[PDB]
RNA sequence: GUAACGGGGCUAAACCAUGCACCGAAGCUGCGGCAGCGACGCUUAUGCGUUGUUGGGUAGGGGAGCGUUCUGUAAGCCUGCGAAGGUGUGCUGUGAGGCAUGCUGGAGGUAUCAGAAGUGCGAAUGCUGACAUAAGUAACGAUAAAGCGGGUGAAAAGCCC
RNA sequence: CCCGGCGAGGGGAGUGAAAAAGAACCUGAAACCGUGUACGUACAAGCAGUGGGAGCACGCUUAGGCGUGUGACUGCGUACC
């Protein structure tokens, strides 16, 4: 069963048996991840609800990895003017694995 | 004339593709012997239509 | 560069180098733009900074228990095997030997020993004194260094 | 003190021509065109982080539109109703149910359509 | 040995510009001298 | 089993040989060996002698059989140039470069 | 991670026959161009032309409305001879009778190549003699 | 060569009067990371907690770090029990860079930290080398031309006869 | 010992620790030309890069929509000094 929850100001789709990634949590590997901020579970049909963060729903998860990705590069540049500068970043994350979601 | 820039090495190869050495489509043997040939010319033994040619 | 002032020249403004002289440094080889000059880097050395830095290292030689102060250290002769058999008995290795007396019979010694070396206490060398494992000293040198920092 | 000059640049080079692997002709093998190519790359690359999202965001509107016109309402009337209707955060990235399993999404379009005045 | 544990006095070390090295460096072209005129060029002409 | 024959100092510019090398890549020795017999060109006999040498050391020594031989590699690299001065307009004394090629044939049963 | 999105292997197309015989050139045209891109249906891809396979039932008799007819003269300069060149509005209906609708929906597709990839799904023929009888075409009202 | 909406198209899909909506930028905002630094708290030699405006930037100033050549601890200690050097890839840092590792290699190497400097090329229509390019392009040097038979020779239109 | 004119060049056999030390021999880049594999190029276009990506080889994908390499196709988009 697929469901939608909020990582923040962005909304994210996830299924059962799915390992999904989001920005890094405080919650550790030997702890429980759970989401009460679920916006629907899309059941057999579209649901007709007004008030979000569905009280009769949770997405239970766990942390499965805390890492950093690959190194992405940012170049800021303006020609003939002798302007060149560089920055890097690798960015932190958490992988969570979803066991929860009622039908 | 001259040229604009030094050209890429794929160009140099497309430019030669029709000027490449072309296949012979197999070879000849005599219709009446086991002597080898040179196609529709006469061998070292005079063989095409007998007689004699090329006594080197 | 000597032995020719020739101009390679053949004008400037014609699809090539300005070509001024055959000896200009950027002309491939034979002599470079900033090649080394004689360096002699020694200074004055400020007496009051010097002697008070030596008070700091000298104090540190008692706080680390490195000031041995062997009493009237000498050997009969400047032979490396007689001094080395003394130093082995006293259980010392790889030491800065301080003569108090600049006596030739210790001062001409230790050469055969790999990490062992002799100097006198008269104007004691401060870059040595901060190196080595221990300072051998005599009681005569210790009297004259407290008096050199006075 | 003769300093060699350039055994550091041999590694800076090899870092650029390695970053320029997959580039065409001289770009993967000549430092001069490699460096240019590298610099231009990271401008687009940082640019397209934001610009992909603004671009996809057009596709999101256009799949919600097609769902909506099948339910005989326009996309701008459908948002303007859902506002008037109580809560839902909603999202334009939500309607996979536009593209696939198109039997759904109707309940949400029909609420918004009803709630309009 | 206690040598090679020394350091300059608090704030004494500026290190100072090397100039003329790289173009992502800040320093590079002109030297900190700007474009043209007598003071961008090598040492000649006018007294102080 | 693999054999190299080289000829260094051979009387050819390398472009005229690279026309032929790219023709016979993956060709197997017998089909190329016919193609060169029914190319009259002097260049085509020049390569034949080194191609024939490649086959002959397979027919003896470390090879065993030469029908299943195929020309796995064929390449040419820059030999030592001899320099001559070309007469040309308004007494231009420009270089003409007299090329040789170091020509390599590799055969194997592999 | 990212949300999932549609892919080239999934495209359905299906066959539509569009009756135009009551209709008008540009309201036929701009609808026709929308279906021919696939913006009538959910694309969810910026680079796959989704769209229909489109049979036009006739469109050989399509009025433009107004006087734009007698000044649609299709200006081109293939490579010869003094003057701008042209073709009458009457040529487009008397000869290759599709062509009034064709180089009207043409101008609604993007730049060079993609607009060739979108296009190769439209056919009009000479008119009302169409040859997708066996496919059994889905009728469509405008 | 349409080419005076950007074009298609619209004789209403126009335009005008009123009015509503949507879309639409690193703007306004949320999530997660981070720099520097004011206030406040802990309360410092070193920081961390909360809160906060802030972080496009050349010329130019200033601060910080790296490596290359060299010294010094390094007269020590590791080495064919596989050193420097080359090279493909993974990791890692804001970047320069650093690290790990298979291949390669048959002798050499080393920080911390301070200090000296011939101290990083891609441009000077820069100097030199190896070596690419236009190219299978142009050339056949007064057309004092040549033949065909034989021969040295492995091979001859040009040699020797 | 094999090939070829008595040739040039290379291989085999045999040497050495090593010939990936074979006589211009020190380990050895990059330009340089060529082979072999994968996958690509005949509805097919512009700084060749960025974003999206069928397909296909390899990685037990730990199958959990991924890694690696290539990549039909296409939205967007003007090199450095």
């Amino acid at each position: 069963m697929y469901a939608v929850f909020q990582s923040g100001g962005k909304q994210h789709r996830v299924s059962e048996g799915q390992t999904v990634r989001l920005e890094k949590l405080d919650i550790a590997t030997g702890e429980t991840v759970e989401f009460a901020e679920v916006l629907m579970i899309a059941n057999g049909e579209e649901v007709k609800i007004g008030v979000p963060f569905v009280d009769g729903g949770v997405i239970k998860a766990e942390v499965v990895a805390h890492g950093r990705g690959e190194k992405v590069k940012i170049v800021k540049f303006r020609r003939r003017k002798h302007y060149r500068k560089q920055q890097g970043h690798r960015q932190w994350f958490t992988d969570v694995k979803i066991t929860g979601i009622s039908a | 004339a001259v040229q604009q820039n030094k050209p890429t090495r794929s160009k140099r190869g497309m430019r030669r593709s029709h000027d490449a050495l072309t296949a012979v489509t197999s070879l000849s043997v005599d219709k009446t012997s086991g002597e080898k040939h040179l196609r529709h010319h006469i061998t070292a033994d005079g063989y095409y239509r007998g007689r004699k040619v090329i006594a080197k | 560069v000597t032995g020719s002032g020739k101009k390679p020249w053949r004008q400037k403004g014609t699809g090539r180098a300005r070509s001024g002289s055959i000896k200009s440094p950027i002309w491939r080889s034979g002599g470079v733009t900033f090649a080394a000059r004689p360096q002699d880097h020694s200074q004055k050395v400020n007496k009051k900074m010097y002697r008070g830095a030596l008070k700091s290292i000298l104090s540190e030689l008692v706080r680390q228990d490195r000031l041995i102060v062997v009493e009237k250290f000498s050997v009969e002769a400047p032979k490396t095997k007689l001094l080395a058999q003394k130093l082995k008995d006293m259980a010392l290795e790889d030491v800065l030997i301080i003569t108090g007396e600049l006596d030739e019979n210790l001062f001409l010694a230790a050469r055969n020993l790999h990490k062992v070396d002799v100097r006198d206490a008269t104007g004691i060398d401060p870059v040595s004194l901060i190196a080595f494992d221990k300072v051998v000293m005599t009681a005569d040198a210790v009297k004259q260094v407290e008096e050199m920092l006075a | 003190a003769r300093v060699k000059r350039g055994v550091i640049a041999r590694a800076r080079h090899k870092k650029i021509l390695k970053q320029a692997k997959g580039y065409y002709g001289a770009r993967s093998r000549v430092y001069r065109v490699a460096f240019q190519a590298v610099i231009k790359a990271g401008q687009y690359a940082y640019r397209d982080r934001r610009q992909r999202k603004r671009q996809f965001r057009q596709l999101w509107i256009a799949r919600i539109n097609a769902a909506a016109r099948q339910n005989g309402i326009s996309y701008s009337k459908f948002i303007n109703g859902l506002k008037k209707a109580s809560v839902e955060i909603d999202r334009k990235i939500l309607a996979d149910i536009a593209v696939f399993d198109k039997v759904a999404f109707t309940a949400l379009v029909e609420k918004a359509k009803a709630a309009l005045a | 040995m206690r040598l090679n544990t020394l350091s300059p006095a608090e704030g004494s070390k500026k290190a100072g510009k090397r100039l003329g090295r790289g173009i992502g460096s800040g320093l590079g072209k002109t030297g900190g001298r700007g474009h043209k005129g007598q003071k961008s060029r090598s040492g000649g002409g006018v007294r102080r | 089993m693999e054999t190299i024959a080289k000829h260094r100092h051979a009387r050819s510019s390398a472009q005229k040989v690279r026309l032929v090398a790219d023709l016979i890549r993956g060709k197997k020795v017998s089909q190329a060996l016919d193609i060169l017999t029914y190319t009259n060109k002097k260049a085509a006999v020049l390569v034949k002698k080194v191609l024939e040498s490649a086959i002959a050391n397979a027919e003896h020594n470390d090879g065993a059989d030469i029908d299943d031989l195929k020309v796995t590699k064929i390449f040419v690299d820059e030999g030592p140039s001899m320099k001559r001065i070309m007469p040309r307009a308004k007494g231009r004394a420009d270089r003409i470069l007299k090329r040789t090629s170091h020509i390599t044939v590799v055969v194997s049963d592999r | 991670m990212k949300t999932f999105t549609a892919k080239p292997e999934t495209v359905k197309r299906d066959w539509y026959v569009v009756d135009a015989t009551g209709k008008t050139l540009g309201r036929l045209a701009t609808e026709l161009a929308r279906r021919l891109r696939g913006k009538h249906k959910a694309e969810y891809t910026p680079h796959v032309d989704t769209g229909d396979y489109i049979i036009v039932l006739n469109a050989d008799k399509v009025a433009v409305t107004g006087n734009k007819r007698t000044d649609k003269v299709y200006y081109h300069h293939t490579g010869h001879i003094g003057g701008i060149k042209q073709a009458t509005f009457e040529e487009m209906i008397a000869r290759r009778p599709e062509r009034v609708i064709e180089i009207a929906v043409k101008g609604m597709l993007p730049k060079g190549p993609l607009g060739r990839a979108m296009f190769r799904k439209l056919k009009v023929y000479a008119g009302n003699e169409h040859n997708h009888a066996a496919q059994q075409p889905q009728v469509l009202d405008i």
